């Protein structure tokens, strides 16, 4: 991942670096816990998720 | 009054003295997919009939 | 080198029969022992439902 | 080399592994080859100066 | 010509039902993988560089290597090259 410097406003900002820290928790451990419950669920209601 | 540095005058020298953002970019050889609409594919198991 | 897996496929209506028969000779043909595996984490789990 | 279209997939630290990977198949091209750069490490022979 | 195919019970011979070869299972392996990432990239918002996935001609490949083992670096010549000249002037016995 490129990491660099740049400029943006203050209040913008703190939303930029949210969303960014919602896609770092996505790829640890929010993908697997979804797919990891569909699993549970098309075992119990006869449902295959592909 | 307010209090926010909305507009400065400013020497040429201080133009880059905003670059204070930690930006985070990603690499242009990678794929960004959303798959969101990805936890509703899935068929129904019938139930075996007489 | 070759994993297989399921394609769920809506459009495809099937014997619900040929599903549970197909759960036997996947686990007399394929091969997910302690050395190499023919079929994903996921393949094999819908063959032991199955 | 480009039949899983790999040409656009390579990032600039794995061309910088394959050049550093020491295994040569010697034949008469190589031996033709390797006396010939053999002959431009001083670049006077090349027309090319400092 | 082999001893594992004389076939002398009636259990093994059965109907031919179809064929597969070399040269077929080469070009269809690489039509089932770049048709597979080309059906995901269709159905959701992906963000990529366009790479175009072309199935190569395989035999004709595989031509192309073996009519480079005909190929010669070197040369049969009669007479070497110049590699050397001289300039006159207006001296004599001194160029």
């Amino acid at each position: 991942v490129d990491v660099f410097i740049g400029a943006c406003s203050e209040p913008v900002y703190r939303i930029y670096n949210r969303l960014q820290g919602y896609i770092e928790a996505v790829q640890l451990q929010e993908l697997r816990n979804s797919i990891g419950w569909l699993e549970r669920l098309g075992h119990r209601k006869r449902i295959t998720y592909s | 009054f307010i209090n926010k540095r909305i507009v400065e005058r400013v020497r040429v020298g201080q133009i880059l003295a905003v670059l204070n953002r930690r930006f985070v970019a990603y690499k242009g050889k990678m794929r960004i997919m959303d798959i969101t609409q990805s936890l509703k594919m899935g068929t129904k198991l019938a139930a075996p009939t007489v | 080198q070759i994993i297989l897996d399921l394609k769920i496929d809506p459009g495809e209506r099937m014997d619900p029969a040929v599903r549970m028969v197909a759960g036997v000779v996947g686990h007399l043909l394929f091969t997910a022992g302690g050395r190499f595996t023919n079929l994903t984490q996921n393949m094999a789990r819908q063959l032991d439902i199955a | 080399m480009n039949l899983s279209h790999s040409h656009n997939f390579i990032n600039i630290r794995d061309m910088m592994r394959w050049v550093m990977l020491p295994s040569l198949q010697p034949s008469l091209k190589l031996a033709l080859e390797e006396e010939a750069w053999a002959a431009a490490n001083d670049f006077e022979d090349l027309m090319l100066t400092d | 010509q082999r001893p594992e195919r004389i076939k002398t019970t009636p259990y093994l011979e059965g109907d031919v039902l179809s064929s597969d070869s070399g040269p077929l299972l080469s070009v269809f392996a690489l039509q089932e993988i770049m048709q597979k990432v080309r059906q995901v990239q269709a159905d959701y918002m992906t963000a990529t560089r366009e790479v175009d996935f072309t199935v190569p001609d395989v035999q004709k490949i595989l031509d192309d290597i073996k009519a480079l083992a005909a190929e010669q670096v070197y040369k049969i010549v009669k007479v070497p090259s110049i590699s050397f000249r001289h300039i006159v002037m207006q001296s004599r016995d001194r160029v």
